[PDB]
């Protein structure tokens, strides 16, 4: 999830997708690699 | 007075679909469900209120967004701009997914504020007729 | 010829800053560091790779603005049902382009975001 200025920080799976709900893009910013993003998103 | 499962507001019928589709497929889908259907067009304060509440009834996730009928038709990555120095854009190195020309609403704004999203993602949507 | 603190490549001077400014402020601030300076513009991949490497070796990871702003503000927005676009409720007013010091691909984020930047000038 994005607060006002959180996007300045480097992405982080725990902080953004597990401790918060994350969008497909936030997850992609964490993995960068498409297939990895798919693997994770499909099980999210 | 709409088809079964559709909600009325100002002589228009609306329906929230939980199936995830890209913006384009969602649009086609809407035109095939009802006579004159399209993705919802939020043309007023009241319509926004009604549709936001309508969506809130079916969609509870914050991991996704809900597609609405606004899109930039331009095929180019940016529109009518040059670099801050004056030179035109010859070179480009865009991540396909960073071009966000389709709009959608999210639960964190109560499904009101129009946010920019990459068109080829699959998300729920709302049809209006 | 670049003023020491700046870096040189194919006849242009570049310098990364790590004082977070939004886009408008960054671009503006560039034009003051030296005459004819602006936020960096990319004309080739090597120039791009040159600047990514540069900002990276300097401030490591961060997000850096580039000279592109209000990128879709002038696109042709219209409803699929052809209704009139009068009522609007944009979450963000403008989108600008930036890059991560870890790779050279172009990304987008609201122009109000706070980010590092790189200025560039000629001669
Ligand atoms: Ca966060
Ligand atoms: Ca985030
Ligand atoms: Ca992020
Ligand atoms: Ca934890
Ligand atoms: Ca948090
Ligand atoms: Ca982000
Ligand atoms: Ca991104
Ligand atoms: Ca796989
Ligand atoms: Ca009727
Ligand atoms: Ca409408
Ligand atoms: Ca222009
Ligand atoms: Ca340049």
């Amino acid at each position: 999830a994005n607060s006002f200025l959180e996007e300045v920080k480097q992405g982080n799976l725990e902080r953004e997708c597990l401790e918060e709900a994350c969008s497909l893009e936030e997850a992609r910013e964490v993995f960068e690699d498409a297939e990895q993003t798919d693997e994770f998103w499909s099980k999210y | 007075d709409c088809s079964s499962g559709w909600s009325s507001y100002e002589g228009h019928c609306y329906k929230v679909f939980k199936q995830s589709k890209t913006w384009a497929d969602a649009e086609s889908f809407c035109t095939k469900q009802v006579n004159g259907g399209h993705l919802v067009s939020i043309e007023s304060s009241g319509e926004a209120d009604f549709v936001g509440q309508l969506i809130a009834q079916k969609i509870k996730s914050a991991k996704i967004h809900v597609w609405i009928g606004l899109r930039a038709q331009n095929k180019e990555k940016q529109c009518s701009i040059e670099w801050s120095d004056g030179s035109s854009i010859s070179y480009e190195n865009w991540i396909e997914e960073e071009s966000k020309k389709c709009l959608g609403v999210h639960i964190e704004t109560g499904f009101h504020k129009w946010e920019n999203f990459y068109c080829e993602q699959q998300d729920p949507f709302v049809c209006e007729a | 010829d670049c003023p020491s603190d700046w870096s040189s490549y194919e006849g242009h001077c570049y310098k990364p800053f790590n004082e977070p400014k939004n886009w408008a402020d960054a671009e503006n601030f560039c034009t003051q560091q030296h005459t004819g300076s602006h936020l960096v513009s990319f004309q080739s991949t090597e120039e791009a790779d040159f600047v990514v490497k540069l900002a990276f070796q300097t401030f490591d990871y961060g997000i850096f603005w580039m000279g592109l702003s209000k990128i879709w503000n002038q696109c042709n927005w219209q409803w699929s049902n052809a209704a009139m676009l009068k009522y609007t409720d944009w979450a963000e007013e403008s989108y600008c382009v930036y890059f991560k010091s870890t790779n050279n691909k172009w990304r987008s984020i609201t122009c109000r975001m706070i980010a590092n930047f790189v200025c560039e000038f000629q001669a």
